[PDB]
RNA sequence: AUGAGCAGGUUGAAGGUUGAGUAACAUCAACUGGAGGACCGAACCGACUCUCGUUGAAACGAUAGCGGAUGACUUGUGAUU
RNA sequence: UGAGUAACGCUUGGGAGUGAGAAUCUCCCAAACCGAUUGACUAAGGUUUCCUGGACCAGGGUCGUCCUUCCAGGGUUAGUCUGGACCUAAGCUGAGGCUGAAAAGCGUAGGCGAUGGACAACAGGUUAAUAUUCCUGUACUUACAGUUAGACUGAUGGAGUGACAAAGAAGGUUUUCCACCCCCAUAAUUGGAUUUGGGGAUAAAUCAUAAGGUGGUACAAUAGGCAAAUCCGUUGUGCAUAACAUUGAGUGAUGAUGUCGAGUGAAAGUAGCGAAGGUGGUAUUAAUCAUGCUUUCAAGAAAAGCUUCUAGGGUUAAUCUAGCUGUAACCAGUACCGAGAACGAACACACGUAGUCAAGGAGAGGAUCCUAAGGUUAGCGAGUGAACUAUAGCCAAGGAACUCUGCAAAUUAACCCCGUAAGUUAGCGAGAAGGGGUGCUUAUGUAAAAGUAAGCCGCAGUGAAGAACGAGGGGGGACUGUUUAACUAAAACACAACUCUAUGCCAAACCGUAAGGUGAUGUAUAUGGGGUGACACCUGCCCAGUGCUGGAAGGU
């Protein structure tokens, strides 16, 4: 076959999970797809690390990655991030979030799983 | 004359001529008179049934026909003066603009040499024999160049008016009618003497060696392309056929449709003007 | 004159909402081969308002009750609105 | 591509049409024809 | 029959004015002038090649290339054989 | 049965809400394509598909609370817009008439027939759905009477105008654009900023003003313009070098104490509020003056309408002109789509379909890459990342050995500067071949810029995208073109040019039974036919046979 769709191109991957992160620190909640959440757990956990220093190389650093969203904005969510998210896990050596599966969905008997983080 | 037309388009080349249409006429931009012009409806080779009769013609440009007096007979014993030669595209002449001193336009054939100014003339008794002038056959004397001829008396000039072309006068028959008239293309009829005439060859004298060069001109000029009968089919031609380049089998050739063709004769002989003939451009009757 | 060219008033949100106003626009439904002369005639001869202007317009027929085994074809009307001057307005 | 049936119902009406059939002998003969098998739309003049 | 359309950019003809030259022509140089079934190339038209599809998206096409592109051009509307 | 197999026909992530049920619906926020378009306006078509509320048998290649589906209710508003009521072209019809066994065919006067001509309206607002139509404000037109003043009107007919090609170029005036300036919000925690972002317009019509364009102008005779003529035409005389006639984009003033306006913003960014609403340059751009001009040859619509002319009439006043008051302005269309879902393709199909508006950066540009105004989620998903297939990318050394052939694929690629052979119809060949430079900063550059010198970085500097691979010999055809829609685009067909033949005008050839018509409103320097096929040089021999033309006594 011929014309086809462009598909999970890498910058597509990439996209998802500078959005889902985005998401994720925005509400604290994320219904996606397990094998999405699997995925968007690492990127997390690296920026959620790499923000406990606060120094201006951390800030380019992580605008390289957020996009704002309906709660905040990216500029907005990088204090909200930087002030009460970020340090609260200033103790804990790796493990900043969960991943627990849903039932699976009606549409698609995909595995929904739910991406959180608490202390 | 003739003038070149220099191309340089590089897609082929064509040397192409046209006739000078400046040192002949007179104010080449083009502004002819309202009142004597009626549009052409071009029939295009087509029929009132509407099929193709004649081939191969269509796709002229758009004309509008110059009403020309061949006839030259509600102004006669009135001087007349030419005011312009303009290019009437129908014909291959040069067509003049005429103004009776009354004050009543016309279009006229230009006979080869009268300019801006002159005086032309038309009646029914002897008169000079500047060109331009018209009279019947029987003054005119025998020698001089004669165009715009009739056949019929009244019945305006038919024959003899093309780019250059003229007839003789070749004295008279031994009735005491029938001015003896020789044609070009060597026939000789007899016109009947009270027949008109306008002495003076017909102008635009050089249109035999104008060169159309591109085949577009040519298609402007309202003739479409013609197909020879060995590239047809067997069918809808007598010489179609033949597994490549074969030649025209049957004993002579023939035309599209099942007729013999060449050198048979075809003039209908039967007729009342056969009686009217000298010779027939090779011989007796 | 016969009067049966005021067929139909016709009572709509617009109609309403046109007629609130200071021209008081009314709406009626007229014969299909009426014309804006006889129906301004008329209206003067059925009321006693002569009206300022006349408007027209034609509903072409569509089809009607869609898909329901015996499908049918609307009705052609031709709906004439008549305006009134500032200070005037009557009922049906 | 271009099919063959592009309409202009200008064209429909005055080929097809009541006064086009109404006007030489063929079509008053055919304008019989389709009386006596009885179609509801006649010519092309009636939806 | 009647209307519409051809982004953009080049080459710079014939002719003409002037100067030399000519016994006078012819010829040459500059300037003007702006032709051509001209040039390169989009819309537009056409359909040369591969690959794909060949119970297809499609009863003849797609991506990528491809020839013409002020002319024997292209096109709409109406009439006609 | 094949089989719950191939297919599901170009695209995402989430929050909140609804609902019994959600990937699929509503809202929000992003994200990804389009942008000479998937945007905006309409013609053609289609025929209610439009708007609101409701439903989820069937249709939707899945689902569905939802659909361009179904159900109930609703919407289309014109003196000026598209068309009739005006005009005609091709052409169609066609009284009498012509021809034809019959039907029918041909055709005159008349009549129809737009794709064209002529005809008067602009701006803004409003509703869920209409809008030069409704509303607000300001206008114009064509008729009708009645009235005031002036004037003798002057057509069913004559004349002028209407009324016209293609290409090219250069000017005028506003604009685009560039600069300045008034106004508005903005003043910033990531190191640094003393800015950054946006907007800057107002119409037809009336009055005056109009650079410039066109084309002599007055007077006198008149035999023509089916009669008539003071009009046109024709012929004389003077002024001439600008008068006169006619046309004319734009300018200013009214229109406008109005509407609109960046933004602000209550009960939805809606209602209402609403500041500036400007100066100069312009060696660049489009549009109008322009139905202008110039040139060339393939010689470039008709009629109605407008102005005029007399006839005809009118005076014991008709008719027209200018103004005032009043009256009327008819008939159909007007929604919506205008296509990767409403049209033509059997469909919610990768295809096709006339015209118009067409932003910004670099650029010659409507190319090319990214974006704006605005607009879409390509109506099956979620995974895994095996063979295998398509599509892209890449491949050391070698570089055509595979192969039917270098088919395909690859290299060059724009701009600027050098230089460019053989051959020839002396036009070309030629973008020949072959080479070099390209980025940023400073100063110089001219009026902008290209350029110039110095300096600096990188592996590389039209750093990406979009831009010719070339040389040499041969065959065919001269070339540009056309062709077998949907397997052949070629060496075939055409063509310019050549020759031969027929044809003396009621031409010959042709269609038709004939009428009629083309040829041709043509006339041998013209038209039809056969054959070859630019240009140069050549076109030898045979007239027994076939064919063609002529023959004059004979034979049948
Ligand atoms: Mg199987
Ligand atoms: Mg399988
Ligand atoms: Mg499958
Ligand atoms: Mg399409
Ligand atoms: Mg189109
Ligand atoms: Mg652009
Ligand atoms: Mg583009
Ligand atoms: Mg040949
Ligand atoms: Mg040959």
């Amino acid at each position: 076959s011929y014309i086809n769709k462009p598909g999970k191109t890498s910058a597509w991957r990439v996209m998802t999970v500078r959005q889902q992160v985005s998401a994720v620190l925005a509400y604290g909640k994320i219904e996606t797809t397990l094998k999405k959440a699997k995925n968007t757990q690492k990127r997390l956990d690296k920026l959620i690390t790499l923000a406990k220093v606060d120094n201006f190389n951390n800030r380019r650093q992580v605008k390289k990655w957020l996009l704002n969203t309906n709660l905040f904005d990216v500029d907005q969510l990088m204090d909200h991030l930087f002030s009460k998210v970020a340090p609260k896990y200033e103790k804990t050596p790796g493990g900043y979030s969960r991943v627990l599966k849903l039932g699976p969905r009606r549409g698609d008997a995909t595995e929904m799983a739910i991406l959180q983080l608490t202390d | 004359p003739i003038k070149k037309i220099i191309s340089r388009s590089n897609s082929g080349i064509h040397h192409s001529t046209v006739i000078d249409y400046k040192k002949l006429l007179t104010t080449n931009k083009n502004k002819p008179e309202k009142s004597l012009l009626v549009t052409l409806k071009k029939h295009g080779g087509r029929n009132n049934q509407g099929k193709i009769t004649v081939r191969h013609q269509g796709g002229r440009n758009k004309r509008k026909y110059r009403i020309i007096d061949f006839k030259r007979t509600h102004y006669d014993n009135i001087e007349a003066t030419v005011k312009s030669i303009e290019y009437d595209p129908n014909r291959s002449c040069f067509v003049s603009l005429i103004t009776y001193a009354n004050g009543a336009k016309s279009y006229i054939i230009s006979p080869d040499g009268i300019k801006v100014g002159d005086k032309i003339l038309a009646s029914e008794h002897p008169i000079d024999i500047k060109p331009g002038f018209s009279m019947p056959l029987a003054f005119i004397p025998e020698g001089t160049q004669v165009h715009n001829i009739e056949l019929h008396p009244k019945g305006g000039g038919q024959i003899a008016r093309s780019a250059g072309s003229y007839a003789r006068i070749l004295g008279q028959d031994e009735t005491g009618k029938y001015v003896i008239l020789q044609l070009l293309s060597g026939e000789t009829r007899k016109f009947l003497k009270e027949c008109r005439a306008t002495v003076g060859v017909v102008s635009n004298l050089d249109h035999n060696l104008v060169v159309i060069g591109k085949a577009g001109r040519n298609r402007h000029r309202g003739i479409r392309p013609t197909v020879r009968g060995s590239a047809m089919n067997p069918n809808d031609h007598p010489h179609g056929g033949g597994e490549g380049r074969s030649p025209v089998g049957r004993d002579a050739p023939r035309t599209p449709w099942g007729k013999r063709h060449m050198g048979v004769k075809t003039r209908n002989m039967k007729k009342a003007s056969t009686n009217l003939i000298i010779r027939n451009r090779k011989g007796e009757q | 004159d016969v009067t049966n060219v005021l067929l139909k008033p016709v009572l709509t949100e617009k109609v309403y909402f046109n007629q609130m106003g200071e021209t008081k626009k009314y709406v009626f439904v007229v014969n299909p081969k009426a014309s804006k002369t006889r129906v301004k005639l008329a209206f003067e001869l059925v009321y006693g308002i002569k009206p300022l202007k006349v408007n027209t317009l034609i509903r072409k027929p569509t089809t009607i009750r869609g898909g329901s085994r015996f499908p049918g074809l609307s009705k052609l009307e031709k709906l004439a609105v008549i305006t009134l001057p500032k200070g005037i307005a009557i009922s049906v | 591509m271009k099919r063959t049936y592009q309409p202009s119902k200008l064209k429909r009406a005055k080929t097809h049409g009541f006064l086009a059939r109404m006007a030489t002998a063929s079509g008053r003969k055919v304008l019989k024809l389709r009386r006596k098998k009885q179609r509801a739309q006649l010519t092309v003049s009636s939806e």
